[PDB]
């Protein structure tokens, strides 16, 4: 948390989990898998919880890195960024995206583990940066490392762009800074737009281990539902939308991605290492129509 | 130019 702004607002920090019991948490499960089938434009929303399970704390959970610091204590990181590894809910929305069923994935996190668990940049708005990501401040041209760039803030790494320009050949020279944004930070411009289009035009927006209080991101899920969309929202805690979702699911994310991969009859792919995508590759055909709930 | 905040 080095350099960075201490006149944030933290926000709702340490709220109770929630726990869904079984036979409800399995229905609700089935009611996803069936808006997944029967929608055309999925739109998943990320946050700092389909990252715990690796080793990472979320920002407001029991053990949340803002809900540690508002009582005093630090935090607890199980592992570094370089050595943490995609989870079944990153693995997940890898496969959901290479058969048709993913449209867009906006993610606040800044992890690097989206990225490096190959889900394809071009489907990915990373509206809070990447740790992994420094960006040329001069010629906009983005870098992405294998490990960490070392600052945060949007402040100068320390390297210079290598990029050799249209005419001449020369070295750009720019500085290249981090991508986190501070507190109150300007969102990235592009990133920004393409998630916006793609949540304003979308038929099911789907959360996944966010509590929604930061803004604009977590606002994005509901420009879904005023265009007559569906809203879903998967979390421990309670969320700052929970009053406006078609569907809520109080369970763990790994878990809920299991089942409901296993109702549309796909693998979850073993994770190879650090593999960058920047293109979706083709899509493989749509899934052979899944089962139904007896 | 959107910002990252609570409200
Ligand atoms: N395994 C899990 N399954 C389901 N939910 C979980 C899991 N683990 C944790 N949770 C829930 O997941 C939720 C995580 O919510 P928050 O900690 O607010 O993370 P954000 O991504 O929304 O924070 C947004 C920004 O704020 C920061 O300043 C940064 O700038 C962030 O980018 C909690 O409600 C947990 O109960
Ligand atoms: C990566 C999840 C756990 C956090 C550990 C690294 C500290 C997060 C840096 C982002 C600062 C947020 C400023 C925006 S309000
Ligand atoms: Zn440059």
């Amino acid at each position: 948390a080095a350099g960075l702004s201490p006149y944030a607002d933290k926000g709702k920090c340490g709220l109770p989990e929630i726990f869904d019991p079984p036979e409800e948490l399995e229905r609700k499960v089935w009611e996803l898998a069936r808006l997944v089938w029967q929608s055309s434009s999925v739109v998943f929303h990320t946050g700092a919880g389909i990252s715990t399970a690796s080793g990472i704390p979320d920002f407001r959970g029991p053990h949340g890195v803002w809900t540690m610091e508002e009582r005093g204590l630090a935090p607890k990181f199980d592992t570094t960024f370089e050595s943490a590894r995609p989870t079944q809910t990153h693995m997940a929305l890898v496969q959901l995206e290479r058969v048709g069923l993913l449209r867009f994935l906006v993610s606040q996190n800044v992890d690097g583990l989206h990225v490096r668990s190959g889900f394809p940049r071009d489907k990915l708005a990373e509206l809070h940066g990447n740790m992994f990501v420094e960006e040329c401040a001069k010629c906009k041209t983005q870098y992405v490392r294998d490990t960490v760039v070392g600052t945060m803030g949007l402040k100068a790494t320390g390297r210079l762009c290598t990029v050799a320009k249209a005419r001449g050949l020369r070295a750009c020279r720019g500085e290249l800074r981090d991508t986190i944004l501070d507190w109150e930070d300007s969102l990235p411009d592009r990133d920004l737009a393409l998630a916006d289009e793609a949540s304003r035009n979308a038929d099911l927006s789907i959360t996944l281990g966010t509590s929604l209080q930061i803004r604009p991101s977590g606002n994005l899920p509901l420009a879904t539902k005023r265009r007559g969309g569906r809203l879903v929202i998967v979390n421990l805690q309670p969320t700052k939308h929970d009053r406006h979702a078609d569907l809520r699911i109080h369970g763990y994310v790994d878990e809920v991605m299991t089942r409901l991969m296993k109702h549309l009859g796909l693998e979850i792919p073993a994770w190879d290492g650090p593999r960058v995508l920047e293109r979706a590759l083709p899509p493989l055909p749509r899934p052979p129509t899944p089962k139904l709930e007896p | 130019t959107a910002r990252k905040s609570t409200g």
